[PDB]
């Protein structure tokens, strides 16, 4: 019966690790089944959910639910809002925000994909050997295939602090990065950008038994950006090696602003390295755009007027829905998981 | 209306327990043989004859269309052989499903949802790690000897103490000794020189040593000892305190008298020095699996969690389902 | 609704086929066998063989032990048939002869071990004319134990003419064990027949194997292997054939109903489902009779489970409830009501 | 309400003669009734004489006197099918056994009572007309009805003046042909096929076939043909009168010679009905004739006719018989419908 899919999230709304993502997503899926011309309410909601601002999107679904109680329920609009108030996220513990994520960025490569001139690549590395010779690449004339394009993007660590340094610097935020200098280790798991081992995944979304570095936030590092910035993932820092990204890219700019394609071809690049450097595990969507939305870092592109899409798709569908799924099943059984542990307690 | 009943069958590599929800008694266990055995080391290999084990559990021995059914599974399946379970049961049997993982029904069983078992049945022996009731897939070890390889080796030890078990009716003598007499012992070395169906033998304790040790058969694996704390290294260090207080011995070849004290022990050493050790056997460990599945049936919670004719309308078993 | 329905065993000497009734199948049948769980009952004990003592509770089809006979009924309404029996009305089969202390145990177990609602106890014989449709006639069964026949005449048989035969299905494949391995090589009995003339076919005198062992050919003891019933000399008994033993019956009779049993002459049971014993029955009834009568013989494929077709026939009957014990008529002139009223 | 159907299931019964109305229709009263005492041993005594055709009105009567206590389906049914019931010598199968419990229960009475001495003085009228052979004072009962049972000695030849006395012997019905020999189930009622109780069912014995010669005028089972069998005038009473008469005359004033000599008739009667010979209501009626009367009335004796006031129980077990007898009867005709309505 479906009145067992309603008290199921009457009672996924109730459990101890819900949070301000896992709302949005459970509610939604639960007005677009109360309900069954609002297809705009799930969109609005949805380009929200990609930048983060759940709160004001918590709120407005939940003005939603009352201008249309009537097609909804008593129960529904009760329980919606009594549990609204009392919402904080945990870096730690946000875990669907993970999910979408990491299925985000498969999305964005097959765009990256269905984007065949990769050209482009091909071009930076004559602004990567002039950045830092001393450790050249000198890899395939032509990058032919995403992922070609993509190991060599991924080295850009290469660049040392030392031809970045003078553009950390400036910026505020950078210095407040709060990755703790424990060096914790390494820690096997199922999916990279969930870096929690211990997630409910599904076996569709496995992927082999790779290590993943366990990070420790240094909660006491005044200023910390898990603390100005919550809703973002798993944060103990701000995209270092992005500045580096920079300096290829700053030379870049100058060379081809003569170029008119520019504009596509560099949100070809930063929209691949906000994608790998998602699904590989090494940093949060937020960790990476925050720093190129900064205003040192934006200046050359409005030099150049270049405007970029951070990768942004409207089409974040599929990957909504699926993490609904996520929280659904997560939350009912996680929510028993103290039925047993306190019907075990009636034998003792 | 009444409350239909839910089915829990545990497809073994050896023995099939079907029975009914809630009950504290599985109904049926039945050897699975269709003479030719579906399930391998746990993972089905034949389907074919496995739906036919299915038309005999569902009807000659328990007598679907209106009865839910729960069949589980085991660690690490290959999923396609999880579509499949899907598949069967809803076209097939057009069942009005859910597929769960054996061990975290023991741990079920056990009252707790989060701690590392050891199930040792006939065709595998896994130690698989359960937090917050899941499987972890990073640590799940395995070893393909078990129980049905034990039986094996009674004969061979016998073989030669000069009693003869050939024939097969024979062979089922031999089972039964394993299944009682024979004991794990807790200094295998000292209990192997006080040395110096009930035609007697000294073989008692080296039989069920074969577990701890798989060197007698010829096998290249380390002792159920050892797949526990590996297991246990590969899994967070934060959580290992009680992994290790929480660790549920089952399934049917840990039936043997004292694999208890002994799992303490080899582990313990093997162990921090600091950490706590506690091994949690239940009496019920034969049939822990089911008695697991019935509970959870019968929770009210768990009845959404199930999947929808109307939901089935294969590739749900990953989505809604662990 | 839902008047409860019922379920009818059929005690044989091998094997014990049950169902329920208003059915065309019985759905289960198993070896009558205990072993000894306190006891394993079944197919089961079959499969342990090894440490258990297998014993048979229904020798030659009359009840010898009730101590394990009640295990074939735990199992039956328990475990086979996954039904409390206190629930359902339990008809059970008799064979002919049948002293009057197993009628009167019968109706002591079931009715207080198994609190029965209703019990009833027949012939098994008869059960069989009634699949056939018939009230009158000549039925041979042959189980795997006991060959009987008797002659039943408008609804009742006529103890004076039953017939016996300690020949049967668990004595020809034990002979044809001697034969077998008389050529020097479980059985093949579906390729077993009984011939017209046993002597033209021995003077003609197909391909059989498992992986094991090895492709063997039926040889000429296919025929043979039935001709035991016919000849039981090949088992050294004197004891007179199938042919026989059915017009000496007959003529046990008032010559005005003979007529009618050389009519509706009924094979039952799973020895007769030999290909050929039809006109090899006839062929030998006809010679020691007189010209002029009818013999047929009637021979349907159900036979097999015969007794437990015409046994549902009969308890899916409505006229039917009246025949039935209620419980407390046994409450009131105890046991004997088996005989006041199964008569 | 499932007991009185049943009995409107017995009335369809197209064998149901007269003697088999009574006992069902009274046990459909003994049930829907549950004061009316004196009703029910009147149809008994009734029974006894045969005289059915006078109880029948008293239960059409009854049933209008007491129909508020009834229901309807009992009321209407009995005056629909008592009008057109014949009674058949033959196939009367309940009564015979409704007599062959008496025999079993007057000879009792006489094991009760302990002088077997009149049997020894008849002896000694014995030896005047033609020991008995026998060296065994007359003890106990076995023997003083096998030298009672002897007087056939006494032939046609020493008898049959007696037999040109009566009116009724010259119109027997016996037919002169031999038809042998019916191993029966039980003598009175000789029949291969009856249901019989496993508490009348006795060991297996050989029994004439009678045939009545149906040509002749005025013969016994036409006149009366509610005595069954061929209605067994019995020629060899005559023979015992030879000795009663003769034992009359020479024991006389005998304080208790009516009371010997109804032991010695009434057992004579019990004897020869328990062993097949004969009928009641045949022995009976020799002796009725008016010059077999005299002699008691030469002496002043009265016939005390092998009559017992507390015959409930041999009433009842007919009422059993007949309610089997008819029911099974109509699930036979059930399936002969059902299956006759597979062809």
């Amino acid at each position: 019966s479906y009145q067992k899919i309603e008290l199921s999230i009457s009672l996924s709304l109730d459990s101890p690790k819900l949070d301000e993502s896992d709302f949005i997503l459970l509610s939604v899926k639960y007005l677009e089944k109360s309900l069954g011309e609002f297809s705009g309410f799930f969109e609005d909601i949805e380009k929200l959910y990609f930048k983060q601002n759940y709160k004001e999107a918590i709120e407005k679904i939940l003005d939603f639910c009352k201008k249309n109680e009537s097609l909804l329920s008593e129960q529904v609009v009760q329980r919606l809002a009594e549990v609204a108030p009392r919402l904080k996220s945990n870096p730690k513990d946000n875990e669907s925000r993970r999910l979408y994520e990491t299925l985000y960025a498969d999305h964005l490569e097959s765009v990256i994909k269905q984007e065949s001139d990769l050209s482009v690549f091909n071009e930076l590395r004559d602004s990567y050997n002039a950045v830092k010779p001393e450790y050249a690449v000198t890899h395939e004339t032509e990058i032919k295939t995403l992922d070609e394009a993509k190991q060599f993007i991924l080295s850009f660590v290469m660049l040392n602090d030392n031809v970045e340094l003078p553009l950390k610097a400036q910026s505020e935020r950078y210095p407040k990065k709060d990755r703790s200098r424990e060096e914790l280790g390494n820690t096997p798991s199922a999916n990279p950008g969930i870096m929690k081992p211990n997630s409910p995944n599904f076996t569709d979304n496995l992927v082999p038994v790779r290590d993943v570095p366990k990070i420790a936030i240094n909660e006491k590092v005044a200023g910390g950006y898990s603390k100005t910035k919550p809703t973002t993932p798993f944060v103990a820092s701000l995209s270092g090696t992005t500045y580096s990204l920079m300096v290829v890219l700053t030379d870049y700019i100058e060379k081809h602003k003569t170029d008119k394609d520019i504009e596509k071809k560099v949100n070809q690049i930063i929209n691949l390295w906000i994608s790998s450097y998602i699904k590989e595990g090494y940093h949060s969507y937020s960790e990476v755009v925050d720093v190129l939305t900064e205003p040192f870092l934006q200046s050359i592109f409005d030099k150049a007027n270049i405007k970029l899409n951070y990768g942004v798709l409207d089409d974040t569908h599929a990957e909504f829905r699926k993490a609904q799924d996520y929280v659904f099943g997560l939350t009912i059984q996680s929510a028993m998981h103290h039925e047993l542990q306190e019907r075990f307690k009636n034998k003792e | 209306e009444e409350e239909i009943a839910a089915l829990v069958i545990d497809n073994g590599s050896g023995m099939c327990k079907a029975g009914f929800a809630g009950d504290d008694a599985p109904r049926a266990v039945f050897p699975s043989i269709v003479l030719k055995y579906p399930i391998e080391h746990g993972i089905v290999t034949n389907w074919d004859d496995m739906e036919k084990i299915w038309h005999h559990t569902f009807y000659n021995e328990l007598r679907p269309e209106e009865h839910p059914v729960l069949l589980t599974e085991a660690p690490l399946n290959p999923k396609a052989n999880r579509e499949k379970m899907t598949q069967i049961m809803f076209e097939t049997f057009n069942t009005p499903m859910y597929v769960a993982i054996q061990a975290v029904l023991s741990l079920y069983a056990s009252g707790r949802t989060t701690g590392i078992v050891m199930d040792s049945g006939d065709g595998v022996t896994h130690t698989v790690p359960i937090y917050e009731g899941y499987a972890l897939p990073h640590a799940i070890l395995r070893l393909d000897l078990a129980g049905r390889d034990l039986t094996d080796y009674l004969m061979k030890i016998l073989t030669e103490r000069g009693y003869s078990f050939t024939t097969t009716a024979e062979r089922e003598i031999v089972r039964d000794i394993k299944e009682k007499l024979c004991y794990v012992a807790l200094d295998f070395e000292q209990e192997m020189a006080t040395a110096a169906v009930i035609t007697i033998g000294n073989e008692r304790f080296r039989c069920p040593e074969a577990l701890f040790q798989p060197s007698f058969l010829g096998m290249e694996s380390c002792g159920i000892h050892e797949t526990t704390f590996n297991s246990i290294m590969k899994c967070d260090v934060d959580i290992r305190k009680d992994l290790y207080a929480n660790t549920v011995l089952s399934g049917g070849t840990t039936m043997y008298p004292g694999i208890a004290d002994r799992m303490q022990k080899e582990i313990t050493a093997l162990a921090p020095s600091t950490m706590k050790i506690k091994i949690i056997a239940p009496p019920e460990r034969k049939y822990s699996v089911w008695i697991g599945g019935s509970i959870l049936a019968s929770l009210s919670t768990f009845q959404q969690m199930w999947i929808s004719k109307q939901e089935y309308d294969p590739s749900i078993v990953h989505r809604k389902c662990f």
